[PDB]
């Protein structure tokens, strides 16, 4: 998802 | 088991954590309070379309939660926390953070809040044709408002409003539950060393903030369903991720 990616995963 | 000096420094990395990602100075929001539109641009918004204030509206909403998002990454703890556990605190927890934080460019006042450059009151709004909702945001941040937050009370309190064990659908609840603790004593501590424990009981209950997300989330579903093109053509994704049906 665009969480994860802001996350960094 | 934190000890009285983990405690301490818990309180200064949250608070830290926060000042790097506020968004804006509270300095810089207090001085543009004299700053408010005028009749004519006050019908100028409502003159705009459904579509354009909605689309204005999803913009800096976002801008907004990805502050958080970043006041996520920096909070002690949160990083620590499995994938899955991380995205269902941020999914429930950005919206209500930004709704906390929205109080600093709320002037009680008058009953106006910053947004595009200058102050505006719910009128501004009409366009988007949620009166209600609108009119619950208002009365919310007037609420927080009369108790007068400090920056390090907004840290502390929103560190909270975001680890919060009782999500439906953690998997390493303890985890959240120890790091929730601390966080409380955290908060408590500081609270108690500045003789502002009395705020505790007068902090909105839970369910209030609920009820302003499920609404935000209900609107928007009657905006999309109504324009589903706006939304995929000109909505943030992210906004679209954390808030669509
Ligand atoms: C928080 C960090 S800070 O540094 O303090 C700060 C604060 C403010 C700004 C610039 N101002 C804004 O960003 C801004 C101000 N007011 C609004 C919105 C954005 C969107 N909202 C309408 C929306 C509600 C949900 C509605 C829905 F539920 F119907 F969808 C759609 C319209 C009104 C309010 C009624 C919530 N910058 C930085």
């Amino acid at each position: 998802t665009l969480l994860q990616l802001l996350l960094g995963h | 088991y934190a000890s009285l000096t983990e405690i301490e420094h818990l309180v200064q990395s949250v608070c830290k954590s926060y000042r790097e990602t506020c968004q804006l100075r509270l300095e810089d929001l207090l001085r543009q309070r004299s700053n408010i539109f005028s009749r004519e641009e006050v019908t100028g918004y409502q003159r705009k379309s459904m579509w354009e204030m909605w689309e204005r509206c999803a913009h800096h909403l976002t801008e907004a939660i990805q502050y958080v998002v970043e006041f996520a990454k920096r909070l002690s703890g949160f990083m620590e926390l499995c994938q899955n556990d991380q995205i269902v605190l941020l999914k429930a927890g950005a919206m209500e953070v930004v709704l906390v934080r929205m109080c600093r460019a709320y002037n009680a006042d008058n009953r106006t809040v910053f947004f595009e450059g200058k102050y505006g009151g719910m009128e501004l709004f009409r366009a988007l044709g949620c009166s209600e909702l609108i009119s619950s945001i208002f009365d919310f941040s007037h609420s927080l408002s009369a108790l007068h937050f400090s920056e390090d009370e907004i840290a502390l309190y929103t560190a909270l409003v975001l680890i919060n064990a009782h999500r439906p659908g953690l998997q390493e609840k303890r985890k959240v539950e120890q790091l929730q603790y601390n966080l409380e004593l955290a908060f408590h501590h500081h609270l108690s060393k500045t003789h502002r424990q009395s705020i505790l009981a007068k902090l909105p209950p839970k369910g209030k903030l609920r009820s302003l997300c499920s609404q935000h989330v209900e609107r928007l579903q009657i905006f999309q369903h109504l324009h589903p093109i706006v939304v995929q053509a000109a909505f943030p994704p992210l906004y679209k991720e954390l808030f669509s049906t």
